[PDB]
């Protein structure tokens, strides 16, 4: 029903969207997880004044 | 000699079988109460930590 806004243990990493499909005594959950897979490095500011 | 040995040993073995059975079903209930514990800390890591 929601994609955010919950915590995502339904869905590993970062949730996008699921899919549910009948299953023998049961329903399977199929889920879609955002994966990084990369780490770059800059410098932040904490806000700007002026 | 022989006979009587078998007849008590039997039910020794017998009365140690069904104990280990209960203390086997107490284990299973055990890890089954443990598995939902920990998915409920494993919730607390994601969000509340």
């Amino acid at each position: 029903k929601a994609q955010s806004k919950r915590s995502g243990f339904c869905g590993q990493g970062t949730h996008i969207v699921s899919f549910v499909v009948n299953a023998p005594n049961g329903l399977y959950f199929m889920h879609v997880g955002y994966y990084p897979s990369n780490h770059i490095e800059v410098v932040s500011a904490y806000g700007l004044c002026d | 000699d022989v006979l009587e040995q078998d007849a008590q040993i039997d039910r020794l073995i017998n009365g140690r079988l069904t104990t280990l059975n209960a203390f086997v079903a107490q284990q299973l209930v055990r890890s089954e109460s443990a598995a939902l514990s920990a998915q409920l800390a494993k919730d607390k890591v994601n969000e509340c930590v």
